[PDB]
RNA sequence: AGGAAACUCUGGUGGAGGCUCGUAGCGGUUCUGACGUGCAAAUCGAUCGUCGAAUUUGGGUAUAGGGGCGAAAGACUAAU
RNA sequence: AAUGGAUUAACGAGAUUCCCACUGUCCCUAUCUACUAUCUAGCGAAACCACAGCCAAGGGAACGGGCUUGGCAGAAUCAG
RNA sequence: GUCAAGCGUUCAUAGCGACAUUGCUUUUUGAUUCUUCGAUGUCGGCUCUUCCUAUCAUACCGAAGCAGAAUUCGGUAAGCGUUGGAUUGUUCACCCACUAAUAGGGAACGUGAGCUGGGUUUAGACCGUCGUGAGACAGGUUAGUUUUACCCUACUGAUGAAUGUUACCGCAAUAGUAAUUGAACUUAGUACGAGAGGAACAGUUCAUUCGGAUAAUUGGUUUUUGCGGCUGUCUGAUCAGGCAUUGCCGCGAAGCUACCAUCCGCUGGAUUAUGGCUGAACGCCUCUAAGUCAGAAUCCAUGCUAGAACGCGGUGAUUUCU
């Protein structure tokens, strides 16, 4: 018999199954596609969720209210020392689909990466690319026709980067190592470009610019193993019921004699592959800069990161993002950028922003203060201040 | 933008940054934090209230 | 809204549902309001419909005058005293949730009104704006 | 104290009631809670009824099966 | 109409309706605590049991775990 | 559905369509009694998914006794959505109101080791009628124990031997999939209409429903038993503390969390219906027969989720005085 009175499907079936992801570092499922009119650029670019903030700024979309008129918004800040490039590998399609026929890496190697190699680094040899070095050490030896290879074949090209989890205020050690698709110009040029940047930082001034929509790829926060209410949105039951109300009721008729795998069930909540798009970009700024919190309209020197520090992450002395609302990941995470893939134009993704204020208040609280000048300004002098 | 002042401490209120109360007699009070909201609406004075604006400068204190 | 939309409206934060009572503010002679549907309403299932600042309503007085007694009419918010958030994330809420009478196309019944309102009711519902004595 | 009188009222004492609130206690409404292969072959918890009596109770004593006892439910008569 | 009728103050863990208050009953859920479950050491039952345990249609005692035709099919397993 | 006397100002067919007639469905109610009486837990609601379409709305279209608006009929279409309440145990019905619209139904009349137990459906009891009486009444009322999953499967999540070992980077078979609807301004009081009244596409800003994240802000929560205070009591008094099933209050960070907060929610192709291009048969003509264009909430891809644990690739290091 037929329900009584209607009602939608709890959740998205899309995004199932909801299990813990393969990784900490969220694959990058798909990149852009490439043109060659363009300049060999990268599309893609890696850092680390510190958290978010408020700031302020005067809206501009002819026709609402708030037109040329104050706003304040949610804003989520990412840490982004420049990439160190060493490798590219080369990909050749198939019916099969597209197939690595060659990954070339750099002679030198930082701890950091080679560590990711590792697993127990304390008590090792760290005998890791010596006989590439070696295979290296000579002009060309053994590297040069790999590169060539890779120039007659591979439509594609993949940059190896790596990051600075050593710059980064993080205890970590281990750097994170990703590759990234390059959607510019031919691919002889591709891998000479690379050539090039083997060994090389490579930075967010050359990948991404203000006022731009991207994506942001991560791994969403883990809470367990989680009930249906939470973990679906489910009714609760009444309070009159024997043996739980956080629940389900019914999970199936009789026929057919199964669980439907579209009811809902326990288990498993967050640590979840997460693609959001559609996040603009407020700010790039610069580790080696003060004033990073600070607008044409402010004018007060001051960095970006608060007073007492960022709640769990410290401070942001490298090359830094802020971008508009929220991202999937927590705080202390590794986070994967993206451009577009679509020139979604909509009088709300070329809206040109200029920045007013920016909250560099304590999080570790209700703070009050935007700095300890202004926090001894207001107050006075104070008993320790001898 | 602008910056305003507390009825309760006193105190600066960044944007967005606290609540806003209006009585049924029109007086818009600013509270930076729900403390002062809280201690508003037991009625209380901050005048008598120690760490205050009102009485560090009834009690003639950074002067 | 709809027929008396002068304009849009940003979402307000809802406080107001189905079964509130809610003083009312202007000369017509009532003393409350019984909300009991909600125009532009969103239809889901054991969800009560929710009033909010502006939003056009129909109500019932359960107090006040018996020529205003046992029959709906329209009625339209200036008072929600539940924290709503404006685009420069002012945070702010009344002590009391108070309307006015209205016709459908929004013109008060009443020739005044009572105490403060809202500026999105006073940008959204002109006649509002013409008979209020102060805006927030 | 008032009143013509008839007789009416006021303050106190005093300490009645199959009265009342409410503990112990006797019970056992609701939660249709807990448990429901139990602590338990009927309990645990909170909430409840009543609490000086047509009260509660020990011990002795009488009534024995188509019989007994029953403020009466076909209830009880050694988990029957 | 003492197979009692019609009222009836007071009383009722009686049945019922409405109003004031109140409220997480609810819109709509969230959070916290102790005991559990969980893992360990040690102890250590029971119910139940043709054989066992993947679906669809068919026909068939007219609603199959098994037969028929198809789909499929990869050790051992933990929490729920 | 067929047929069409008639209605429809005139006209059978725009729309209806009596008398007659052919079929379909099993959502009623009968009829039957095949299974089931060494028991298949028995109405409804709640919850929750999925399916059909005989499509209520939404997308695109055709016809009209369609000037416009509004409406009616019909096609592809079940993608997507289909409410809140009053009374009733109710299914159903009837009203109120919003609404884009508030369509019908199935899954053992879906679903009780999922709830509840109003109703029905034991035992107590009351009334009425029937009965000499004990007693009867799908007649009315009231009170009346709702048990067990630790097994298998399914399901959700989670590990995992074996592939020469180990670590890293990848591919992507297959499966899943999602975004939905409305308003306002403008177009425009224009078109259209004698007048009355009264559009539309594009554009902009907003909202409804659903979803996926996040916790800067606000709110909530508070065993931070962090700060302060309060009562009773104990420690000779003070200072400082214990007990009060976390003693109580106010504040309260962090963390969790909220349409109670915020942010985001893609674009290309093939197609249906339909309208058509050339075009014969049928020396004309015809969207069709060969060929062919555009065309939808459709379909498939883009994109998104998992990654075959018996699908694969690239790369690094690969043990000695064992």
């Amino acid at each position: 018999s037929h329900r009584k009175y209607e009602a939608p499907r709890h959740g998205h079936l899309g995004f199932l199954p909801r299990k813990r992801a393969a990784s900490i570092r969220a694959r990058v499922k798909a990149f852009p596609k490439d043109d060659r009119s363009k300049p060999v650029a990268l599309t893609s670019f890696l850092g680390y969720k510190a958290g978010m903030t408020t700031i302020v700024r005067d809206l501009d979309r002819p026709g609402s209210k708030f037109h040329k008129r104050e706003v304040v918004e949610a804003v989520t800040v990412v840490d982004t020392p420049p990439v160190v490039v060493v490798g590219v590998v080369g990909y050749v399609e198939t019916p099969r689909g597209l197939r690595s026929l060659t990954t070339v890496w750099a002679e030198h190697l930082s701890d950091e990466v080679k560590r990711r190699f590792y697993k127990n680094w304390y008590k090792s040899k760290k005998k890791a690319f010596t006989k590439y070095s070696a295979k290296y050490a000579q002009d060309g030896a053994g590297i040069e026709r790999e590169l060539a290879r890779i120039k007659k074949y591979a439509s594609v090209v993949r940059v190896l980067v790596h990051t600075q989890i050593r710059k980064t205020p993080l205890a970590q050690k281990k750097a994170h190592l990703a590759e990234i698709q390059l959607n510019g110009g031919s691919i002889s040029e591709k891998v000479d470009w690379a050539r090039e940047h083997f060994e090389k930082t490579v930075a967010v001034d050359s990948v991404f610019e203000q006022n731009e929509m991207i994506d942001a790829i991560a791994v969403t926060k883990g809470h367990g193993f989680e009930g249906v209410t939470h973990r679906w949105g489910t009714k609760k039951l009444p309070r009159k019921t024997h043996r739980g109300l956080r629940k389900v009721a019914c999970i199936g008729a009789w026929h057919p004699a199964h669980v439907m795998w579209s009811v809902a069930r326990a288990g498993q909540r967050g640590y979840h592959s997460r693609t959001s798009i559609n996040h603009k970009i407020y700010r790039v700024g610069k580790g080696d800069d003060e004033a990073n919190g600070a607008t044409s309209f402010d004018r007060t020197k001051k960095t970006i990161t608060p007073m007492g520090g960022f709640v769990h992450y410290g401070e942001i002395k490298n090359d830094f993002i802020m971008v508009k609302g929220c991202i999937p990941g927590n705080r202390k995470r590794i986070v994967t950028l993206r451009k577009s893939l679509y020139t979604n134009t909509s009088r709300k993704a070329l809206e040109e922003v200029s920045l007013k204020w920016i909250d560099t208040a304590s999080k570790f609280g209700k703070g009050r203060f935007q700095t300890p000048a202004e926090k001894h300004a207001f107050m006075g002098t104070l008993k320790k201040d001898l | 933008m602008k910056v305003e002042i507390d009825s309760f401490s006193g105190a600066k209120i960044y944007p967005g940054r606290g609540t806003l109360f209006v009585r049924g007699d029109s007086k818009i009070f600013r509270f930076q934090n729900s403390k002062s909201a809280s201690l508003f609406k037991q009625r209380k004075n901050p005048r008598r209230i120690a760490w205050t604006v009102l009485f560090r400068k009834h009690h003639k204190k950074g002067i | 809204s709809g027929n008396g939309a002068q304009g849009t409206k940003f979402r307000i934060s809802l406080g107001l549902p189905v079964g509130a009572i809610m003083n009312c503010a202007d000369n017509s002679g009532a003393r409350n309001l019984y909300i009991i549907a909600v125009k532009g309403s969103g239809s889901r299932l054991n969800r009560l419909p929710a009033a909010s600042l502006g939003d056009m309503v129909m109500a019932t007085v359960k107090k006040g005058k018996p020529e205003l007694r046992k029959k709906v009419m329209p009625a339209i918010v200036v008072r929600q005293a539940k924290s709503w958030r404006r685009r420069d994330g002012v945070f702010l809420y009344f002590e009391d949730n108070a309307g006015v009478i209205a016709n459908p196309k929004g013109e008060m019944k009443g020739s005044a009104i009572t105490g403060p309102v809202g500026k999105e009711c006073a940008d959204l519902w002109p006649r509002v704006a013409s008979n209020s004595g102060v805006v927030v």
